[PDB]
């Protein structure tokens, strides 16, 4: 079902000119969708236990793989290639009365290694995203109309809001102890994903009104009569972020009750978690770990611009910011066999802009990467993409992948189109 | 299991990989730990395992090496898909120590047969894998067709059909033939069944003098041991006639023979019968038999038993052997607990030094986290010790990780005695080294103000005259305020602190101006008194 | 006279001791041999129950009496003054216990008035007091947190909120948490007769199935048990029946080797064997 996308991907790139690499890129995209959406349906339709589709498994996870790389290359190359043309056009003056927004704004247009670690964040939520697919509907409760329903129906509760187990007793009802838990565990799955609108608009639906109101708390104070920049229509915001990262801090620190909404707390706030990242990915961990970075440089940001007052830090915080080659050691400490994986490593070297070395090594390692059949055609497409949108590819690695092309096509009896 | 050489010999014999800061043992080719393998057999002796209960246990070893162990040939042969050298081995060592372990009950009953029925001699030598010795009584003794039926004990064919018919022809045709006792065993031993294939000469009724075990042996070294194995052989000898469930020699026969396709099965029935075995010979059993392919083992039980010896090393104050018993898990989430929770109950002792005498850092030698160890002996001595000593043993063991404050808080306890500032000296420059490899540049207050303090007192003790400010009093003198300020007006109950602070701060007060230089005012003391109430005495006039 | 509570310090270290003379002796063990260094008084009423703090937040001890009063002493450079005092009990305090070493520094105390209360310092000593009232129908008696049960990034690791209370009306399980204010606490569970005497939980040691024993003053011990993790399933298993009332009940920590305290004056080890039911390991004294 595979054979058709190597002549597939040679028409994609003979219709798209160098002015148009993107739109290449983003055909090559949904070709390995196409793909993937047909390799799916063949997974799910086989016998679970029939060793006839390890093959089809493990080709639906490689091709899965190759898509999800070439978004991430076309959104990192399409801002790198966008900052080299405008470093040539900006002072911007710092307005004395800068609202939140506006100052985050201002970093995201200046500053390229925030803007690059967002767009690794919205890649990762966009994976994902893919993996939920339109499940989100399905989730069968116990509890039909009320929250904590067979605690209520068990009367012990003294106060019906959210602090009685800090004030007195410890008993309600297991039923709506559980249906917190798969709520909690729900919400953190979707801002996982990256979803806040539909987490909100869920624990709204379900009535959870204080932790809606304490998740959509995240962003920070924008004016629109103070700040010129982002005029919009009404003021949102609040002016105690620090207290809010403190008190989740703090939650996430406290232990044995809910593990969940304690995890949810802190990958709302932008902390780490402990048992939750055992079972985690190796894209998601690297992505939590990116979020992190940029709320810290952005906290390190504010208490030098002097945005932040100095009775807001009542708790401690790590003011230590990972870089590029802590995330990569950190990455490789977790999961050694992801980072040891042929698209992963490329996907991460496309990430950091490493990618001409990791050409001129997997190039010069060929003369075991004759193992994967497709990571040979991978990585040529990847320098052919290289070689049209700028000039830093190195003619030699561009003739041995030529050849390795055309040695692949005369072995396979394709060579129509070479 | 209290000496350090058994751990140091076991931890030589395994292969330990730091996954996710956690050790694990994935490979490992022996250990000597209680009731092992052959490893544990030299640590067994008159001083080590007392007197009273080591035979048993010496006994136990050496059964588990002969069974549950994987026996290798010196000189290879043609056939390497097969082993009949090694099959051939394991039974001939199995028989030897049977007729080493039943010739303690022998030995007694031969002599008392000597005296009624010569013809029983032979049968009870026969027992002990005794051919020679047998075939020589039967001879000296007026018989001579014995002797010569008795030689032909290799359990092969031929004899086996013979035997069954001469039985078949006795017990009828001439009438009923009545042979002797002792004979009629003997001839029925030769035809590969004494209590299977002989329903006249049947040696059912053995049970009564004899015991179980010369009953296994008389079957294992005596039938067919060519046309099946040696552990279906042990499984037909085993079902045929119960044996005792209260031991542990009849348990590993048991557990050995019919269970190499059901160990997990077969382990777990036992124990929830009978308390025979002990808590680290299963473990020591479950973990040899894992990483020599010798049977399919459970990872929830296999964990279990390793708990459980972790548990029974650290009850009685073995850390290095807990610490490897817990290593040796299969979640990385429980080992890396159990690791942190046996560097917390105990880690001075677990070092090269410092009242220490481990086998050359036994908290390092196992891929483990050095990190950890000291991190959890510096937090034990805050709490055990003082506090003025418990920090130069924290930042000197580079794993303080952001952690100059609790530095700071432990060495500002020894603010007295101000003719020694060489230790506050030394620990204020010591604190530079944690924070600048820790990246620490922007909260960096406590640690400068002790610094200059020091600095401050000895130009006063060396210069009375010279009193001008001098770049850094400005900011030492601000940072004593901000240390004061958290005790002044900042809601933090620190009495130690405080009086740090203050002493730190009126070091330097005899010096220069210090216009401040007063403790707790009329609103915090007029109501409490005792505590906070100098640096105001200097007003006997006005002015 | 005679003492009511004496638990040690870290690692085998102090030894504080809490009688009925409202004196909290604070006695060294240095390799076997008690000796005492100071003696903290400043209660109208007799001492309960005394737990110590961890080691990463200096030397702390918290001790309950009876005068409706909790204190919590430090000890640094040989002082152990009186930090910080929380009085807003209406009752006698009866049961009071901290969190994990790593929640900080989060101490929970309850009353003998339908009310408990949690004392969580900031990052000086702020201890918010948000407590209420309508707690058991008579009052708390019980107080102990349960395991620190864990929850990508490279900060704070997450953990499990804080949720925890206990009373006396025949009622002591766990609780539950939440992401708004503070946290709803959602765990019923009732088997008990009689008045709860103590209810500690078992620390987890790595296994997902938490126990949670307590001791009633009709003689029974339960053992509560969950199957497995975010499960609706509290059931509680009978160790044993005695005629007398049992007084404390603690937990091992390598074994799980449960500590009857009560009945005649003695105490004995409950160990779980491999059956299934609970069987006494020996007697002490």
């Amino acid at each position: 079902a595979s054979m058709s996308m190597f002549s597939d991907f040679l028409q994609s790139f003979l219709k798209h000119s160098s002015s148009t690499v993107f739109d290449l890129v983003e055909e090559y995209e949904n070709i390995c969708g196409s793909q993937v959406n047909i390799l799916s349906k063949i997974v799910s339709r086989a016998t679970p236990g029939l060793q006839k589709f390890s093959k089809t498994a493990s080709m639906l996870w490689l091709l899965q793989q190759e898509m999800v790389t070439w978004r991430l290359l076309a959104s990192l190359y399409r801002d790198r290639i966008q900052s080299a043309l405008e470093e040539e056009s900006v002072f911007a003056v710092t307005a004395v009365n800068a609202s939140e927004k506006t100052v985050v704004e201002a970093l995201f247009q200046r500053d390229s290694l925030v803007r690059q670690s967002q767009l690794v964040v919205d890649w990762l939520e966009s994976i994902a995203k893919d993996e939920i697919g339109e499940f989100s509907d399905n989730i069968e409760f116990y509890a039909k109309s009320v929250y904590w329903e067979n605690t209520l129906h068990t009367p012990l509760v003294t106060e019906l809001d959210p602090d009685a187990p800090i004030r007195q007793k410890m008993p309600l009802d297991d039923l709506d102890r559980e249906d917190e838990v798969r709520l909690l565990k729900y919400l953190f799955t979707l801002i996982r994903a990256g979803m806040t609108e539909e987490a909100q608009r869920l624990c709204k639906r379900c009535g959870q009104a204080w932790r809606a109101a304490t998740l959509e708390g995240w962003k920070l104070y924008h004016d629109p009569n103070v700040n010129g920049g982002t005029e919009l229509e009404p003021v949102e915001g609040n002016p105690y972020r620090r207290i809010w990262k403190i008190s989740c801090w703090r939650m996430a620190e406290d232990e044995l009750f809910n593990r969940y909404e304690r995890a949810i707390y802190a990958a709302l706030s932008g902390n780490l978690k402990q048992l939750l990242p055992v079972c985690d990915t190796w894209e998601d961990t690297v992505w939590a770990y990116f979020r992190v970075m940029v709320d810290s440089l952005v906290e390190q940001e504010i208490q030098t611009s002097v945005a932040t007052l100095d009775e807001t830090e009542e708790l401690p915080r790590l003011g230590a910011n990972w870089t590029l080659e802590k995330v990569f050691e950190e990455l490789q400490a977790t999961d050694l066999e992801e980072n040891q994986e042929h698209y992963h490593i490329v996907q991460k070297f496309l990430i950091l802009g490493d990618i001409d070395g990791l050409m001129d090594e997997f190039s010069k390692w060929l003369s075991r990467n004759n193992l994967p059949g497709h990571l040979l055609r991978f990585m040529t497409h990847l320098i052919l993409f290289f070689r049209t949108l700028g000039l830093q590819t190195k003619e030699e690695v561009s003739i041995e992948v030529l050849k390795t092309y055309i040695q692949l096509l005369i072995r396979e009896k394709h060579t129509n189109l070479i | 299991k209290l000496y350090q050489t058994p751990l140091e010999l076991k931890l030589k014999h395994s292969t330990v990989h730091v996954d996710e800061l956690c050790p694990l043992i994935v490979p490992n080719l022996g250990v000597a730990v209680i009731h092992d393998y052959a490893d544990w057999v030299k640590e067994a002796s008159g001083d080590l395992p007392e007197a009273q209960i080591v035979k048993h246990w010496s006994l136990t070893w050496t059964l588990c090496e002969a069974l549950w162990g994987h026996l290798k040939e010196l000189d290879s042969q043609l056939n390497e898909p097969r082993e009949y050298i090694q099959i051939l081995e394991r039974r001939r060592a199995f028989s030897r120590w049977l007729s080493c372990t039943a010739t303690p009950q022998i030995e007694e009953e031969v002599s008392l047969t000597q005296k009624n029925s010569p013809v029983e001699a032979v049968f009870s030598y026969l027992t002990g894998k005794r051919i020679s010795e047998a075939c020589s009584l039967a001879q000296q003794s007026g018989d001579h067709r014995l002797a010569l039926l008795l030689s032909q004990f290799v359990g092969s064919q031929s004899v086996r059909e013979l035997l069954t018919m001469q039985l078949v022809d006795w017990h009828q045709l001439q009438a009923d033939s009545f042979i002797q006792d002792e004979r009629l065993r003997i001839f029925a031993l030769l035809a590969g069944k004494p209590v299977w294939q002989l329903s006249e000469k049947k040696q059912i009724n053995v049970c009564s003098q004899l015991d179980w075990k010369r009953s296994l042996a008389i079957h294992l070294w005596y039938l067919l041991p060519p046309t099946a194995s040696i552990s279906r052989a042990l499984s037909m000898y085993e079902e045929a006639f119960q044996n005792p469930l209260r031991d542990v020699c009849f348990h590993l026969l048991k557990l050995y023979s019919d269970r190499h396709y059901d160990l997990n099965q077969l382990l777990e029935p036992r124990s929830i019968t009978a308390d025979p075995l002990d808590y680290r010979l299963s473990w020591h059993l479950w973990e040899v038999l894992r990483a020599l392919n010798y049977t399919h083992l459970s990872a929830q039980c296999e964990g279990v038993l390793q708990a459980s010896y972790a548990g029974q090393l650290e009850s009685e104050g073995l850390w290095e052997w807990a610490i490897f018993v817990l290593l040796h898990i299969d979640n990385s989430g429980i080992r890396e607990k159990a690791v942190r929770e046996l560097l917390t109950r105990h880690c001075q002792l677990l070092e090269t030094p410092e009242s220490w005498a481990k086998e050359t850092f036994l908290t390092q030698k196992l891929r483990v986290p050095a990190k950890w160890i000291h991190e959890a002996k510096a937090v034990r001595a805050h709490m055990e010790s003082d506090k003025h000593l418990e920090a130069l043993c924290l930042f000197k063991a580079e794993h303080w990780n952001r952690c100059h404050k609790l530095i700071i808080r432990h060495l500002a306890s020894d603010a007295i005695i101000n003719e020694n500032y060489d230790y506050l000296k030394g620990f204020l420059e010591d604190l530079a080294p944690p924070e600048r490899s820790s990246l620490i540049q922007d909260w960096e207050t406590s640690g400068l103000v002790y610094l200059d303090y020091i600095r401050v007192i000895e130009m006063l003790r060396h210069i009375q005259q010279v009193d001008c400010s001098g770049n850094d009093l400005e900011q030492l003198h601000i940072k004593v305020t901000s240390l004061c300020s958290r005790i002044e007006q900042i809601q933090c109950y620190s009495a130690k602190d405080r009086l740090a602070q203050s002493d730190m701060a009126k070091r330097v007060a005899n010096l220069s101006t210090p216009d401040p230089q007063r403790v707790p005012l009329r609103l915090l003391a007029p109501h409490i008194g005792r505590l906070p109430m100098p640096e105001d005495y200097a007003m006997d006039e006005l002015r | 006279d005679m003492i009511h509570d004496a638990q040690m310090d870290y690692y085998g270290t102090r030894l504080a001791t809490c009688s009925s003379d409202r004196s909290v002796k604070i006695f060294d063990v240095r390799n076997g041999g008690q000796i005492l260094i100071a003696d903290l008084r400043g209660h109208e009423g007799p001492v309960w129950q005394v737990a110590w703090a961890h080691p990463m937040y200096g030397n702390i001890l918290a001790s309950c009496s009876y005068d409706r009063k909790v204190i919590i002493w430090r000890e640094e450079n040989g002082t152990w003054e009186k930090s910080h005092e929380h009085a807003g009990h209406d009752s006698s305090v009866n049961s009071v216990c901290w969190a994990p070493h790593d929640y900080g520094l989060i101490l929970a105390c309850g009353s003998s008035d339908g009310a408990i209360s949690l004392l969580t310092y900031t990052g000086e000593g702020q201890w918010e007091v948000k407590k209420i009232n309508n707690a058991h129908t008579i009052g708390c008696n019980a107080v102990s947190w349960a395991p620190a049960v864990v929850p990508p990034s490279g900060q704070k690791p997450n953990y499990i909120k804080r949720f925890a209370s206990g009373g006396c009306d025949n009622l002591i399980k766990l609780w539950k948490e939440e992401e708004d204010g503070q946290w709803k606490e959602e765990q019923k569970l009732e088997a008990h007769s009689d008045w709860v005497r103590d209810v500690a939980w078992a620390p987890s040691i790595g296994l997902p199935t938490s126990t949670i024993a307590s001791c009633s003053q009709d003689g029974r011990v339960f053992i509560w048990t969950c199957d497995d993790a975010s499960s609706n399933t509290w059931s509680p298993k009978l160790l044993h029946k005695f005629n007398d009332v049992v007084w404390h009940v603690s937990w091992s920590i390598t074994a799980n080797i449960l500590a009857v305290s009560g009945g005649d004056n003695k105490v004995t080890l409950w160990k779980e064997s491999v059956d299934g039911q609970w069987v006494c390991i020996s007697d002490v004294n």
